[PDB]
């Protein structure tokens, strides 16, 4: 009995630190799916505003007629 | 009442000790905080039980490794001496400069912990023979203290170079360093290697994740192991001498291999059974001993085992006769009954049996060919010497030493054929 109390000792420990360490993976790719919108979003902000900024640039320059004094 | 002496030294020496303490701290029932709830530790005012040990290590970082485990409480503010520019596992650095100018001051509190006991029976050394603080300044040590103590007996549980990979490339030198003058001034080698201790811990007991603390509890069990038929009662007690005369016939060959039982995994507990026929076969087990030299490629000149637990003793008598009439071939035929037993009256907490094996074989000159080896190719290239001559040491010293080491084998395979 002594010795059946002992070994349900070590399979409940082990059988949690496992699932402890599972669990410490889990958050680790949670943590880096997060980390990639930060690169999924700033790259899509970059784009929208170099689209407007240089659209801007086409406006401004198109934006010379003439004088006709 | 016939005390030990903790000596340590290097990391490894270090973890081991902080490990064993913690070993007999849970067995003689002294929590962490140094309370009960003379052999080893020291009554303190106040109710403390402070063990009687020294740290020494040329880096005081350590020390608050060891400090910040549990059961650090245990040891005394003061036994912390520690040296500052570090060694750099360089064995001149820990043996010639750094040595000469704080031994002296771990020869002092050495001094003042052994006239404060009544019978200092033996010394215990922890260290390693790789890097340059724990071999160079545990090797100074020793044969500083065996010039002071000649009445005493002297071990060295030591780490040595794993086959496979080594742990810093100029093992070899700081081995052989340790050895030309540990072979000297020293009883008892108790060797091991961390590769013998992973196998061990990955085969026989299944665990997948080991770390330096599981390995140092197994090596602090047998540590353990080796003296507990002392402090406790048993019906035939032995001491760190009797295994002396028992261990070594001779003044060099007294290089033991060290080994435990039992050990068994999670799944494997369940089914078998547990009598002195299993404790035997894991005894004499091959991989299940702590040396990188499987012991079936040579022979014992002796073996000791010290059990544990009130068990029979015509069961142990039978079965080391039947060990040694089926594998007498494995043995070795000039000595009459190479075995020798010992029981006490208390197996550790949490079982009903225990054995710890002790092997005086001639199955680790293999190791210390592979060691000549080694030193031999490194040193024709005179490779990574500018170290070991820019701090005042010639390379006269190394080749003879080689030359000792050479000595030591060609005695030991000799012994293994010469018969009468
Ligand atoms: N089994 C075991 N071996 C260790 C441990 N720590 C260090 N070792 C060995 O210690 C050896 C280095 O010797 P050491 O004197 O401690 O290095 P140093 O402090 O730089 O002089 C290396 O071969 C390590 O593998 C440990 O915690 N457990």
């Amino acid at each position: 009995t002594q010795t059946l109390e002992l070994n349900r000792m070590r399979g409940m420990l082990e059988d949690d630190f496992n699932r402890k360490k599972a669990s410490i993976r889990q958050a680790v790719k949670e943590e880096n799916q997060q980390l990639d919108k930060q690169k999924r979003d700033l790259e899509k902000q970059s784009n929208n505003e170099k689209l407007n900024y240089e659209r801007t640039e086409i406006d401004m320059v198109k934006t010379r007629g003439q004088k006709r004094p | 009442m016939r005390e030990i002496v903790h000596i340590q030294g290097g990391q490894c020496g270090n973890q081991i000790g902080a490990k064993f303490w913690e070993v007999i701290s849970d067995e003689h029932g002294i929590d962490p905080t140094g309370t009960y709830h003379n052999v080893y530790y020291n009554e303190a005012t106040g109710g403390r039980y402070v063990p009687r040990a020294i740290l020494m290590d040329l880096e005081p970082g350590t020390m608050d490794s060891v400090r910040a485990g549990p059961f650090g409480q245990l040891f005394r503010p003061d036994n912390f001496v520690f040296g500052q520019t570090g060694a750099g596992n360089n064995w001149a650095k820990g043996h010639y400069t750094e040595g000469a100018e704080l031994i002296d001051s771990v020869l002092d509190v050495v001094r003042k912990e052994a006239e404060g006991c009544d019978c200092l029976q033996g010394f215990q050394i922890t260290h390693s023979l790789g890097g340059g603080t724990g071999s160079g300044m545990g090797t100074l040590l020793i044969s500083k203290v065996r010039e002071e103590y000649p009445d005493r007996i002297m071990e060295t549980f030591s780490v040595v170079p794993s086959p496979k990979v080594s742990d810093t490339v100029v093992e070899p030198y700081n081995a052989t360093l340790s050895v030309h003058q540990l072979v000297e001034n020293a009883d008892e080698c108790m060797v091991i290697d961390n590769e013998a201790l992973y196998d061990i811990c990955f085969r026989t007991l299944k665990l997948t994740t080991p770390t330096y603390g599981d390995l140092n509890h197994l090596v602090s069990a047998a540590m353990s192991g080796v003296t507990c038929c002392l402090r406790f009662p048993g019906q035939l007690n032995s001491d760190l001498r009797k295994l002396a005369v028992n261990l070594i016939p001779f003044p060099r060959l007294h290089f033991f291999m060290i080994g435990f039982a039992p050990l068994t995994s999670r799944g494997s507990q369940q089914y078998r059974a547990l009598t002195v026929p299993e404790l035997t076969q894991q005894m004499f087990d091959a991989k299940n001993m702590m040396c990188a030299a499987d012991p079936r490629h040579g022979r014992y000149l002796t073996a000791s085992a010290l059990f544990r637990g009130r068990m029979s003793t015509k069961e142990v008598d039978e079965q080391m006769l039947n060990v040694q009439n089926k594998n007498s071939s494995y043995f070795v035929e000039w000595i009459p009954n190479n075995i020798k037993s010992s029981i006490c009256d208390i197996p550790p907490k949490g079982l009903k049996m225990a054995v710890t094996f002790v092997g005086n074989s001639t199955a680790i000159q293999e190791m210390f060919k592979r060691v000549a080896e080694q030193f031999t190719a490194m040193f024709r290239r005179k490779a990574f010497l500018h170290w070991y001559t820019g701090e005042g040491m010639d390379e006269m010293e190394f080749t003879e030493a080689e030359s000792n080491m050479n000595d030591l084998v060609s005695e030991y395979q000799q012994y293994q054929d010469a018969t009468a």
